[PDB]
RNA sequence: UCAAACUCCGUGAUAGCUGGUUCUCCCCGAAAUGCAUUUAGGUGCAGCGUCGCAUGUUUCUUGCCGGAGGUAGAGCUACUGGAUGGCCGAUGGGCCCCACAGGGUUACUGACGUCAGCCAAACUCCGAAUGCCGGUAAGUCCAAGAGUGCGGCAGUGAGACGGCGGGGGAUAAGCUCCGUGCGUCGAGAGGGAAACAGCCCAGAUCGCCGGCUAAGGCCCCUAAGCGUGUGCUAAGUGGAAAAGGAU
RNA sequence: UUGUGCGCCGAUAAUGUAGCGGGGCUCAAGCACACCGCCGAAGCCGCGGCAGCCAACGUGUUGGCUGGGUAGGGGAGCGUCC
RNA sequence: AGUUUAACUGGGGCGGUUGCCUCCUAAAAUGUAACGGAGGCGCCCAAAGGUUCCCUCAACCUGGACGGCAAUCAGGUGUUGAGUGUAAGUGCACAAGGGAGCUUGACUGCGAGACGGACAUGUCGAGCAGGGACGAAAGUCGGGACUAGUGAUCCGGCACCUCUGAGUGGAAGGGGUGUCGCUCAACGGAUAAAAGGUACCCCGGGGAUAACAGGCUGAUCUUCCCCAAGAGUCCAUAUCGACGGGAUGGUUUGGCACCUCGAUGUCGGCUCGUCGCAUCCUGGGGCUGGAGCAGGUCCCAAGGGUUGGGCUGUUCGCCCAUUAAAGC
RNA sequence: GUUACGGCGGUCCAUAGCGGCAGGGAAACGCCCGGUCCCAUCCCGAACCCGGAAGCUAAGCCUGCCAGCGCCGAUGAUACUACCCAUCCGGGUGGAAAAGUAGGACACCGCCGAACAC
């Protein structure tokens, strides 16, 4: 049903797009998670930054 | 010799040497071949040495076919010159030459001869290369 | 020569990943 | 440009109780200079002009 | 001794300039270009230098007619 | 002391030039690009900064719909040019029958066409991704401390390397010149890289003789594993290297 | 005879080993594939003090976000003399 | 006597160039540099402009008097390969190509909204009014198929105005509208007006910038190798090994310009060394087209030694006389 | 409504074209007769224009047939590529050609008019 995120690196080294897109998610500092929608906004971003989250499932 | 008579423009960019082969991939017109594996640039005077090395290893008869022409030159420019003030003039031609691209083609008989010739035109070229039979 | 040759061949370490600036 | 004596010559185009210049730049190895031309002067209309330089 | 080459010419700012979809005024121009590569359709007029631009206040639509690509103006509706 | 002395005065001459410019904390925080320039080491305006007022999310991000492009690539009996090998042989031509006309012959040179395989930054019947312009739907939202307009106060306008794409060069340079909502340094410490501005990780409010992790690494020097399992290596390979050679 | 994974020769400069950072290592302390743990930073967390922006409330309390910084802009202050 | 005498520039100089248009580079929007690659312009135009109408070429095949590769003609195929005033591109057959008749819009007064935009410049612009052209009318015409064809400001000049007229009335003069006068081409144009030397040189600065040296690369130079056409009486490999190819070393002529110009003292000689081996002799050795003496080429090998003299400033070199040998 | 009819148009304009075979002419489309009248040839009543209906569907045109000259054209794979991983090599998530192939296709649609009829 929901995703739930945690930021693992750090957004050094990482372009505009990545940036902006983890603002856009709520993430800022290292660990922190958010507990997201599935929907197709959602699953955009994490394609875009994947490298930067891990991504879990709770459903 | 292998020139044109005549090319359009006379100043060229250098060739590409990105990419695998499109065309000349597969044994055309003979039945023992030679197939490139790297990427370079083949001049005139490296062909010329190696058609003659294929000649004066059969001998007498025996047909050969070079599926190349050097139509791509490149530009020297005169000696101890600062860089700048210019671009050179052509000097010598190139063919690029693409992984999986096909150049020389034998029709002789015996297999013998035939891959030992196409051994000696390989060693006159500056390219790692194997041999082709016409098969699958 | 030789010093050039080991500043662009040290750079083919593993805490570097490939690259290293001025080679 | 400058003022030589150019192919493309000659100016001035000047009405007949119609004072409006109104100019054209032509050349002057051809034959003509006592017919055609006509244009809008002040107060007036379409009316016909010469030349004139 | 010399490169007798060197020379160019400044840029002229073509191509199209109100894509589709977008809301257009009147006299406003839709693409600089030399030759007609696109050409007018309705409520759409030439320029001397071959510009396009609207007579006609509305929204684009890139189509062709008979091969050639046209461009057009369609009704907004009215509020 | 002389390619035009010395002294006082004008005179505190003037320098697009070099140097120097003193106490503290708080907040935000660049640039090294463009056009012009008797100009290229300077400067003016635009660009990027902040302060104040105004306009309130208009900026940015992701998804979906609509739009032009002629790049990579590929293709060519789809045009302009190059070009490999065959078939024909007009047309040419050695030569023969000898009028030379005309009848022809022979590897002859081979158009044009034709079978097959090919190339191109200034060749394209074709044609990607991304990027881009607008619309829409949400998101961020006690904020990005965003955007736009105005006015004050400026600084910069000598950029470097690394990745990707490219020109000049010898497809050499720690070379030079452009691009890039790519990066870092500049202005940025700390850890790793043996030492090492630009590489990888990560962006330092101050304290703690507290804990968990990244990159990297666990025989001793050096804190952590002479860790487990299955195979290869005999070269000190590991801990530089080519064409090529070799039971 | 094909394709592979490690290997051999080719290999070769001048102060001193000197092209693992050193000792040393194949009774791998070397390469590969999987597995287990761990160490490790001024990162994150944990306990505390200060500060700036906003917001909520009450006659200045709390909370969230924030706080590297040169050219430079703005703000608030110590000190010396009369 | 007072002063000028440009800049770019892979140091400067010599050369070349400076503005505008077109194409590629230019990386599928726009834009983007280089002393990067190809060209062109500093015009022409009673029509080569406007309008109404009409038609389609080039090429090939054939026929055909001079006539041939081609001239004008006729007949077919011919979607467009010709031509478009002038370079190139984008377009043009629905023609903007070709042709014929009228003809002056190659006008005046304006201009919504837009592009592009440092700024000044620059580009199109529907629509309104008078007065017209053409056409039967609808409608098109504010130059040319489009983009280049030219130069800001100041100062003067010509025509017209119902603007002003230094007490009044006039006038000069100054204004205004339309217009002219510049290879100011170094083309955003320091003056209307300006070429050079300095080894007599001086000052301020710069490693932003060159020469010696260091450094990076290694075209070039040296050393070495790969393959083997042939030479070698035959015999590819005793010896030389072409045509091509791959690497070293960093000493050579050069490329870049990274530290040093508020000082790194530059050719050779002398004296004094020390190091490498890609070895001149000595020492060990394999093959021979090595009988023997002398050798030729290859491998290992650095301990020691490696001359004195003539010419040249010379390094290098040549010569003389010796040497076990007269090293790089 | 309808037939082998004519005319004006359209398709992000060849799936519609070219060529071959057969076949049709009631009213219409045509070709044809001739330059008296308007009008016209850079010369020509050839064309444009005018006046009529002797003649023929031969041609144009419409209808069916032939997938042959041309065109259209996928799925899947590949090239290339955005992003990420990765000490050179290469790889993963997504996007996705050209060519080729299977195939398609001798067009489709709209309005008025005729003829034909209840």
């Amino acid at each position: 049903a929901e995703l739930k995120i945690t930021q693992v690196r750090s957004t050094i080294g990482a372009r505009w797009k990545q940036r902006e897109s983890l603002r856009t998610l709520g993430l800022k500092k290292i660990r922190q998670s958010v507990v997201r929608e599935d929907n197709a906004q959602t699953r955009g971003l994490i394609n875009t930054v994947h490298h930067l989250v891990e991504v879990e499932e709770v459903g | 010799m292998l020139i044109p008579r005549k090319v359009k423009h006379r100043k060229q960019h250098h060739p590409e040497q990105r990419g695998i082969a499109s065309g000349g991939t597969s044994v055309s017109f003979g039945d023992y071949g030679i197939q490139a594996l790297e990427h370079a640039y083949i001049t005139n005077r490296q062909i010329e040495s190696a058609r003659i090395a294929i000649n004066r290893h059969i001998k007498r008869g025996g047909k050969v076919w070079i599926n190349i022409f050097p139509d791509r030159p490149l530009t020297k420019k005169p000696a101890e010159t600062r860089m700048g003030s210019g671009k050179g003039s052509p000097e010598w031609w190139v063919a690029n030459v693409k992984p999986g691209r096909v150049l020389f083609e034998l029709s002789y008989p015996d297999e013998k001869t035939a891959r030992d010739a196409l051994t000696r035109a390989i060693h006159k070229l500056p390219i790692k290369a194997r041999i082709v039979t016409r098969e699958e | 020569a030789k010093r050039g040759r080991k500043k662009r061949d040290r750079k083919h370490s593993k805490a570097n990943h490939g690259k290293r600036p001025n080679a | 440009a400058r003022n030589e004596i150019r192919p493309i010559v000659k100016l001035r185009s000047t009405a007949g109780t119609g004072y409006t210049y109104v100019t054209r730049k032509n050349r002057r190895n051809d034959p003509d200079r006592i017919v055609l031309r006509k244009y809008d002067p002040v107060l007036r209309r379409h009316v016909e002009f010469r030349e004139e330089r | 001794s010399s490169s007798r080459n060197g020379r160019d010419s400044a840029a002229q700012r073509l191509g199209v300039k109100r894509f589709g979809g977008q809301v257009v005024k009147a006299g406003e121009i839709l693409v600089r270009q030399r030759g007609t590569h696109f050409h007018p359709g309705v409520n759409v007029g030439r320029g001397g230098d071959d510009t396009l631009f609207a007579l006609a206040p509305g929204a684009v639509e890139f189509g062709a007619k008979r091969g050639r690509k046209t461009v057009n103006i369609v009704p907004v509706a009215r509020p």
